[PDB]
């Protein structure tokens, strides 16, 4: 889980 | 009433897929983005859109493409779809070498400019953050900016989540609902289902407490004047 | 799929009608706003909302009002509606004595802040300018910000029009459409009809040539997770 | 017609  | 979706062609579906960012930008690699690009390419080929993927475009190459595409003859096309996959901030999405303003990108398709698309729905789907907030969950003359729809992966000013191996919560969910309901539901209704899907089914996982257990809600921005049926 | 709209009460419909402003603001009186306040009150009474009209509120009276309202027990209520009739700019509506951030008002109704509305539809209808752009025309856990619908009268960054005699193009249309369709259509579909009505039937008439022959397109922003029907 |  990573953010853009 | 609803849009005439019976022209010769359904229209083109451009997919901008930015995975690699310049060292300058201090912008990490968007792993999983390819899962998304692939999923979209197939979902839109099935609804009969002429798909085109463009990889790792710089801020500069983006405007060139949108400009060129807006000059093509969309006369025998029913609509236009553009997917932007990248990093971003409110009103902004990054090219590989830097941030482009979305207003600059969408203006090419206004009714006064692209006369070939006037009266026809111009869809923009956007996966990218719109800021840095974290949602911790709970429990005839027509307007030139008309017939536009902005399917945003997240609420204004918030983080947008992506899974390194599964792709973005929003894109997986969008492709899912699209294949399950494009043959029966109206677009707004398909997107509301997407909204409920990413809202109830996802929640982030992280060893870093700041990014663990966070929720997300997409955001539909409609300026459409008629109902949109993919099947008619 | 559909919000439960069968609770004992449909809910509250708060209408904030600001007509007269402090001379320091330089804001001209909003003639015609009274027709809007009235039409809305009768429209939502027929829909069975408990209506409360508030006139000429200061920026601080709006906040204290929203705060007390969010402290109300909304258990036996199906939904919440708030209409703001006033002057504005992108992200802000004017109290009688000055600008109010829209984020300050809506925040009281967040999933984690108003617990008796969590999972319930929270509707914000806003008649106000969103900038000075002119349209010339052509031809388990849930996100805290989930379940919000913003029916803006205009596109981001543009002027919003009002007839000193008939009321605002947007409120006229919203009410007409709801009278006609609230017993047959889903809300997003009714709203799409409002978009078509204001975009096709209204054009500004003005002696000041810069404000003459201008068009408008409302803008629906949905973070709803289910379909909404005002009938049972 | 006036603007809001």
């Amino acid at each position: 889980d990573v953010a853009d | 009433n609803s849009y005439k979706m019976d022209y010769p062609e359904m229209g083109l579906c451009i997919i901008i897929n930015n995975k690699n960012f310049h060292k300058s930008t201090g912008m990490t690699s968007r792993s999983g983005t390819d899962v998304d690009a692939a999923n979209l390419r197939e979902t839109f080929r099935n609804l009969k859109y002429e798909v085109r993927n463009k990889n790792d475009l710089t801020r500069e190459e983006i405007v060139e493409l949108m400009r060129d595409v807006s000059k093509e003859d969309h006369s025998k096309r029913s609509s236009f779809v553009c997917v932007l996959l990248s990093h971003g901030e409110e009103g902004i999405i990054f090219g590989t070498n830097g941030p482009v303003d979305l207003k600059k990108i969408t203006n090419f398709f206004r009714g006064d400019r692209c006369r070939s698309l006037t009266g026809k729905p111009k869809l923009f789907i956007i996966q990218a953050c719109r800021g840095t907030e974290l949602d911790c969950g709970i429990e005839h003359k027509i307007p030139v900016d008309a017939d536009f729809l902005y399917a945003y992966s997240t609420a204004p000013g918030y983080y947008s989540w992506r899974n390194s191996k599964d792709g973005s919560w929003f894109i997986q969910s969008l492709c899912a609902m699209l294949k399950q309901y494009a043959d029966k539901l109206e677009f707004m209704h398909i997107l509301t289902r997407v909204n409920r899907k990413v809202a109830t089914e996802f929640e982030s996982f992280s060893f870093d407490a700041t990014f663990h257990a966070k929720k997300q809600i997409p955001c539909i921005v409609s300026m459409l004047t008629k109902e949109l049926y993919f099947y008619h």
